[PDB]
DNA sequence: GTGATATCTGCTTTGGGTGGGTGGGTGGGTTGAGGCAATA
DNA sequence: AAGCAGATATCAC
């Protein structure tokens, strides 16, 4: 009572600061911007009472519902048209909790009434559905509204209130209900799960249900990793008077966060200064900079940069269209940095699936049909490649993955559609991915004296619909052992600079992130002795945040053909499609087609979007018809 | 606010709006359709919300705030005008009128509908953006039909008579559910019988339940389409069929529970689409006049190059041949062409292609779906792709729609026959797909590309240039549009040229050239006695492009040696 | 009840076509004849020949099929009995040659109306039995009595007449009186279906002798009357959804 | 004053996963992935 | 909210 309107008291004197100004500038940008979610940072709050921030983080609800009708209360004071505009209006909070901080594991019976910040990975997300918070009614014979208020065990004051519309007067005259003047808001519920990374050994991740109401709705889809700041609560009931005394607990949002790069004039300054320093350099540069750890595939890191930035997808008048999307297919023997160069694409690209040939079916790998948590309607959940939509899927042991698995993946790879037509749903959905997929030959170890199609022993089509394939081979030579062995034994013993000499990873980890924003850019990476060797330093290696920024940059370009360039590409697709036996020993890796032609236009345009240009040039085309040479054709030794 | 005031505002605009006609140029909109719904010759009356606008926005803003409301009161507006603007007697009485001659709640006697035609200011929404805000609002939804069911009588009031006082006693209804009335309420029955509902003396409405869907092309990235539910009742039934494209003005409210379920559901509610309206969505003879066929032919995905014949192919296939024998006796006249080729030659473009063309057609993979397309497909063009990827049981359907034009399901041992009237065009790699199968198309065209030097330039040239402007480079004539295809493709298809008696010799003499050609070929090649019948389909749809002329067999027979080579 | 029909005018009406009405000796009386020579008490009638004669009474007829049948029924026994002085007595079944709606079109104006569709037989049902008259017996001193359905409520003694006994009148289900009945399942006709659209389907109830006319795979023209019956949302509570079901009575087959 | 007979009160229902898989699937719930035997 | 089982006070004869 008198402890509620001191914390009312004390909130509206915090939201009133001209007397700084952050908060009074924020409200105003509110009301703006027509909003009726304010932000607040615990930071601010606990300098400047830290009993309140304290009671805040302990007590949530009661400290919630004073804060808010104290925002109300501010809003009205600066303009009450807008006040009467909305029912509620909701606080957020961000900063530093402390010991708040928690995962799904950690997340215990501890916190419960208080405010925490989970951190985790969407699995379950549910549709939107109204829910009733007042109700109009007016009476035809008597020419009076009443009006009524709603309330459950998930609002911020839980009282069970009768779900059940008054229908008639204490007068016996009927009563009808005003939809268009009542209130609704907005309602879903999702869950979120441990970063299986952070679980400890042996055990599968924990999970916690999330309750997210008005704007808070579809913030967050299944397969993002988000920050949920909100208060823990615990939802008990009853059945024929008797209750279990276990309750399922929920966490009700105020905030959702997700972990989008954001630029600065002198980030953006220093990526066209990196643009215009050199014409050629920037493409190797980069290519060369991708996954440091391995001894140099050069032409394949080439590949795989192009893929990362892509091509122009084109949607023609008519209606039809050719893909953007570059698909790169690497056949080859046992330990040669295949599935470590998928897994660098997996840490690295904004929106890559991992997927293994064995472990994924052609239902898990388009979408599956369920009953609706509630109703038990028959609904769609997304597999892997719809996941993977304007993405990246990574499919290693490509080989291994089963012929009928494998022929759901045509359509995707070509048209960048799945066609959904089973339990009475109709559906198209978009699934437009490139995919980086590796495989090993059918004898294991390439057999060098067999012709490539007797090795890689898969379908001309499905050959076709990849962009580039690369043979990758171990061969014996003891100046290339000398240099890999050089390098893999600098990786071993590299120790990074914060642990200390003997340290063992361990398996498993705690929370380790104490804020919501992250308390701690160059163009180059610093020089490490062991990480890049003795040699000379001639070569210069380009950081990975800039490479990250610099990709999501140049990914936004559309170059444009040019004469030049289309008259090169032709002449260059027809000597490459009549040359038959151009050289005796050479075969054909896989067989030259349109796609072909398509390919090179493809690759010509990443590359032109890598230096940034907003023409595709004849030194754009020339890589291309490099890239396509090499991959293309590969020798046969006769024994 | 106060509702009297509203409804005299709702009279006003009803009574004087007056609109500038396309000849009368001075007409009353409204009083017009007054008279109508007074002598019966109309039912349902839609309001445009942009009449309403001209005179005053603020009463179409709270319309559309609180549209529940206002449907009400624009109905007791025009039930309390009716009267007025009634000029004679109603020609005809049925059932309802008759036991009226022989208190009654306003709605017993109702007999229109009143719908709102929403203002062109509220743009449409996708199904997403319908949201809480919405409840109780007029907004316009767009999506695809997915599901509709055949309509049924809802009650709108129920009558009931006691047997011993033989009073009446009306129960207006305005809920998914009721609860039916037993015991008289009669004074008489009261001081001292049961109820009975009566079937004619209560209103019935026409209801319709039918399922939304959202474009593909609207969904947000790595997202599935959403879906709502729309009712539908009176004259707004039999609009929408499965598959068309519709924009939807209606209610957005939630769905009222009833009895125990009340108690136990909490305050989350299922939603639902109240409809207002429905709406789906001599320079020409010239084009006929000249070299038509080769025009149109051309016209087939400009985008694609060199497949000059195969076009004039497919052409054939959608108009479709001839149905009828020349004493109206049915035949069979839908065209089957197969494509097989090695890849990377624009089969799955042609094919995607004739599916956006063709009025009535369904795309299906080889292993997109297995186990219903065809019967979509009905009277249209059922395009299979990786014809060889299918399995035995799809293999056999596909084989008995080729043969008796129908689909055969059994259900636990319960027969039944849908219709598959349509048109098959396939695509294939070669390896080994069953003779059985292939000695039933029409066309079996080989697509084999062998490189060659100028030819691959020119087709590099094509490619380059769609990829450098988005459109397929310049030519002497230009293509037509799809808009205006399907136009033409629709008029020819209404003739049904027959062939002469005088041609029986000539058709015959072409006939044993290809055989005799076959057996000196030694290759696998299927001319049959089915070919003799395929000379005359073709024949007859080359004919319902430009009776059947000796030009029309020669280009049918041209086409078809092109194919076996 | 909401209809202007006069049962003693509507039987004249009747009495007046069977005694004149000549095909372009009376047809139907030679229809008699011939009923009294084979002993099948069924009279078919062409509502075409009634609508040419009389176009009040076939419209009464389409109308108000329940109330108009008996009198015909009636009228018609009336001039067998005159003319000959049969296990039953003869039921007239008017029917129409061609059909006169199509199973996509009915609509709520139809309820309670006689309409022919055409259609193909999917599904029969087994036989149904429909009490028509209950059995009752006492408890305690045995005495018995009968009690006629009325409108699918029975009213259940309350007190034995013999003995006085309160609640002891059992009901007796296998001393009762039962007619048959068969649902039937009737699949749109394949020329009449909108093009590209699966069949609608519609229900039928058969009663006495027209249970198994028709077999599955069956062709016919059926003619009957289009009811609408109400849907209890559970079967414990005595709600109802504001959306009926709908079938047809089955009067004749073709 | 006894025999109905009319009014009032408390129980539990629903299909549902906080009501179990130590109730049972002959009491009743689509979709997919995973072992078998027979299969080719 | 809807309906059956049980309890019980109440009119009527
Ligand atoms: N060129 C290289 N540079 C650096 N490390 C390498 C190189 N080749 C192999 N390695 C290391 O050797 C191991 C090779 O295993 P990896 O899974 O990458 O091989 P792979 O080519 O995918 O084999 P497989 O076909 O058997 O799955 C990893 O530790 C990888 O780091
Ligand atoms: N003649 C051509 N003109 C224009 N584009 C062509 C031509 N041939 C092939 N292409 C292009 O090649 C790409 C592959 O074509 P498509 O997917 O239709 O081939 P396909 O014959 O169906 O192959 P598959 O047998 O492998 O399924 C498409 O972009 C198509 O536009
Ligand atoms: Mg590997
Ligand atoms: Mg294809
Ligand atoms: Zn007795």
């Amino acid at each position: 009572d008198v402890e509620l309107r001191e914390a009312q008291r004390d909130y509206l004197d915090f939201l009133d600061d001209e007397e700084q100004g952050i908060y009074q500038s924020k409200v105003r940008e509110l009301i703006s911007d027509n909003q009726y979610r304010l932000i607040v940072n615990v930071n601010d709050l606990r300098r400047k009472n830290e009993k309140r921030a304290n009671r805040l983080l302990n007590n949530a609800f009661e400290e919630l519902v004073a804060f808010q009708r104290a925002l109300k209360d501010f809003v009205a004071s600066i303009d009450a048209t807008y006040a009467k505009q909305y029912e509620e209006f909701y606080v957020g909070l961000e900063g530093s909790f402390g010991s708040k901080h928690v995962s799904p594991r950690t997340l215990t019976s501890c916190f419960l009434s208080c405010v925490v910040c989970v951190e985790g990975i969407v699995t379950k997300c549910s549709l939107v559905r109204p829910k009733v918070v007042r109700s109009v009614h007016y009476c035809p014979a008597t020419k009076k509204t009443i009006e009524r208020r709603y309330s459950d065990l998930t609002t911020l004051v839980a009282f069970p209130s009768s779900s059940v519309y008054p229908t008639k007067d204490e007068e016996n005259n009927p009563l009808e209900t005003e939809y268009g003047l009542s209130v609704y808001k907005d309602h879903q519920t999702i869950t979120i799960q441990e970063m299986p990374e952070k679980a400890p050994a042996g055990q599968l991740p924990r999970s916690v249900d999330v309750i997210l109401d008005d704007d808070l709705v579809d913030k967050a889809k299944p397969g993002d990793r988000v920050q949920v700041v909100g208060t823990y609560r615990c939802l008990p009931g009853k059945k024929g008077g008797y209750t279990s005394g276990t309750f399922r607990t929920v966490l009700i949002a105020c905030n959702v966060k997700q972990m989008q790069p954001s630029f600065s004039a002198e980030d953006i300054a220093k990526i066209k200064k990196f643009s215009k320093t050199r014409s050629k350099d920037i493409f190797d540069q980069l290519a060369k900079s991708l996954a440091p750890s391995i001894h140099g595939h050069d032409y394949v890191k080439k590949a795989i940069l192009c893929l990362l930035l892509g091509g122009v997808e084109r949607d023609l008048e008519n209606g039809s269209h050719i893909r953007g999307d570059i698909n790169i297919l690497l056949i080859g023997d046992p330990s040669v940095a295949k599935s470590q160069l998928l897994r660098y694409v997996l840490c690295t690209a904004p929106r890559a699936i991992p997927t293994t040939g064995r472990g994924s079916s052609g239902v898990g790998l388009t979408a599956a049909v369920t009953t609706d948590q509630e109703t038990g309607e028959r609904r769609l959940e997304a597999g892997a490649m719809v996941l993977a939509d304007r993405g990246v899927v990574c499919i290693d042991e490509f080989d291994k993955m089963s012929d009928m698995d494998r022929t759901a993946i045509h359509e995707v790879m070509e048209q960048g559609r799945v066609t959904i037509a089973k339990a009475g749903i109709h559906a198209r959905l978009n699934a437009r991915c490139s995919v980086l997929a590796a495989a090993n030959p059918v004898y294991g170890r390439y057999d060098q004296y067999k012709t490539p199609m007797e090795n890689i022993g898969l379908q001309d089509s499905l050959l076709s619909r990849f962009d580039l394939l690369f043979i990758m081979l171990d061969q014996m030579d003891p100046e290339q052992d000398r240099e890999i062995s050089d390098h893999v034994l600098r990786m071993h013993r590299y120790r990074a600079p914060g642990e200390q000499d003997g340290d063992a990873m361990p398996l498993g980890s705690a929370v380790d992130i104490l804020a919501t924003d992250d308390p701690n850019t160059q163009i180059y990476e610093k020089h490490d002795n062991l990480l890049h060797g003795t040699k000379k330093k001639k070569e210069k290696m380009v950081s990975a945040a800039f490479m990250k920024k610099y990709i999501h940059v140049a990914k936004i370009i559309k170059p444009v053909l040019t004469q030049e360039s289309a008259t090169y590409i032709a002449e260059e697709y027809s000597r490459l499609r009549s040359q038959d036996s151009m050289s005796s020993d050479t075969a054909r890796t896989s067989p030259v087609t349109a796609r072909t032609l398509e390919t090179l236009i493809r690759l010509a345009t990443a590359h032109a979007k890598a230096r940034m240009s907003k023409t595709v040039d004849l030194q754009d085309a020339e890589e291309a018809v490099e890239l396509v040479q090499y991959a293309y054709f590969k020798k046969v030794l006769e024994k | 606010k106060d509702y009297a005031l509203e409804k005299e505002k709702v009279k006003k605009f009803l009574q004087e709006f007056y609109q500038d006609d396309e000849l009368g140029k001075k007409q009353f909109k409204y009083g017009n359709q007054l008279v109508r719904l007074a002598h019966r010759e109309q039912v349902a009356l839609y309001v445009d919300l942009d009449d309403v606008a001209e005179d005053d926005p603020e009463l179409v803003d709270s319309i559309c705030e609180n549209a529940r409301r206002y449907a009400k009161l624009f109905a007791d507006a025009v039930q309390e005008l009716l009267p007025q603007y009634k000029e004679r007697e109603v020609v005809n009485k049925d059932v309802l009128d008759v036991y009226i001659e022989h208190q009654y709640p306003a709605e017993l006697m109702r007999r229109f509908e009143l719908y709102f035609q929403g203002p062109s200011s509220n743009k449409p929404r996708v199904i997403r953006e319908v949201r809480a805000d919405s409840v109780g609002k007029l907004v316009t939804v767009r999506g695809i039909v997915t599901r509709v069911s055949e309509v049924k009588p809802k009650m709108v009031v129920a009558t009931y008579t006691c047997d011993q006082c033989g009073a009446e006693t009306y129960q207006p209804i305005q809920s998914p559910t009721f609860m039916p009335l037993i015991m008289c309420p009669s004074q008489e029955c009261q001081t001292n019988g049961r109820l009975y509902l009566q079937t004619r003396g209560s209103r019935f409405i026409k209801f319709q339940e039918m399922k939304m869907q959202e474009h593909s092309d609207q969904v947000p990235v790595g997202n599935i389409p959403r879906s709502i539910t729309v009712l539908v009742e009176g004259e707004n039934t039999r609009i929408a069929q499965p598959g068309d494209h519709v924009s939807v003005t209606g209610i957005f409210l939630p769905i009222l529970r009833t009895g125990f379920r009340q108690v136990v559901q909490g305050l989350l509610s299922e939603t639902y689409l109240e409809a207002h309206r429905i709406v789906k969505m001599e320079e020409l003879r010239q084009i006929a006049e000249e070299d038509f066929y080769e025009k149109l032919a051309a016209s087939i995905a400009p985008e694609i190059y060199g497949h000059e014949d195969v076009k004039k192919a497919l052409l054939l296939l959608l108009v479709g041949g001839v149905d009828q024998s020349p004493r109206g006796m049915k035949i069979r006249g839908n065209i089957n062409i197969c494509l097989m080729g090695d890849p990377g030659v624009a089969k799955s473009q042609l094919l995607s292609y004739i599916d956006r063309l063709a009025p009535r057609s369904q795309y299906t993979t080889g292993r997109g779906s297995s186990g219903g397309a065809l019967v979509l497909a009905d009277q249209g063009v059922c395009c299979i792709d990786e014809f060889d990827k299918m399995a035995e049981a799809d293999r056999t359907a596909i084989h008995e729609v080729m043969e008796q034009q129908t689909i055969s399901i059994a259900k636990a041992g319960i027969l039944t026959t849908l219709n598959a009237r349509c048109s098959i065009l396939a695509a294939a790699n070669p390896a080994q797909l069953p003779a059985a199968l292939l000695s039933r198309f029409d066309l079996l065209w080989l697509i084999q590309d062998r490189p060659d030097r100028d030819n691959d330039l020119r087709l590099a040239q094509h490619i380059t240039y769609v990829h450098q402007h988005s459109r397929q480079p310049p030519s002497q004539f230009e293509p037509l549009d799809m808009k205006l295809m399907r136009r033409y493709i629709a008029m020819c298809r209404e003739k049904q040229p027959m062939v002469p008696e005088s041609l029986a010799d000539y058709i015959t003499a072409a006939y044993v050239e290809m055989r005799r050609e076959a057996w000196a070929s030694k290759d696998a090649t299927y001319t049959s006695a089915r070919t003799l019948l395929a000379i005359l389909r073709l024949s007859t749809a080359l004919a319902r492009l430009r009776v059947v002329e000796k030009e029309d067999v020669n280009e049918a027979i041209r086409l078809m040696e092109m194919s076996k080579d | 009840w909401g209809t202007d029909v006069n049962v003693a005018a509507c039987k004249e009406n009747f009495q007046r076509f069977l005694q004149r009405f000549i095909d372009p000796e009376p047809l139907y009386m030679q229809r008699l004849g011939e009923i009294n020579v084979i002993g099948e008490p069924f009279l078919n009638v062409n509502c075409e020949h009634i609508k040419s004669f009389d176009k009040n009474l076939y419209r009464q007829l389409i109308s108000y099929p329940q109330e108009v049948i008996p009198t015909f029924d009636m009228a018609v026994n009336e001039i067998f009995f005159d003319r000959y002085p049969l296990e039953h007595q003869i039921q007239v079944r008017p029917f129409n040659a061609l059909k006169t709606k199509n199973m996509r079109n009915l609509n709520p104006e139809d309820i309670d109306q006689l309409i022919t569709i055409s259609g193909m037989v999917i599904r029969t049902s087994q036989l149904i039995p429909e009490m028509q008259e209950a059995f009752f017996q006492c408890q305690v001193c045995a005495h018995t009595t009968r009690v006629e359905m009325d409108r699918g409520r029975i009213a259940e003694p309350s007190v034995c007449g013999r003995c006085h006994t309160t609640h002891s009148m059992a009901l007796i289900h296998n001393r009762s009186l039962f007619s048959d009945k068969q649902m039937i399942k009737l699949q749109e006709s394949p020329e009449d279906m909108p093009a590209g659209q699966t069949p609608h389907t519609v229900i039928l109830f058969a009663h006495n002798d027209l249970v198994d006319k028709v077999q599955p795979g069956d062709r016919v023209n059926v003619t009957g009357i289009y009811r609408a019956v109400p849907i209890r949302v559970n079967p414990r509570v005595s709600n109802v959804k504001s959306v009926y079901k709908t079938h047809i009575d089955v009067i004749h087959y073709r």
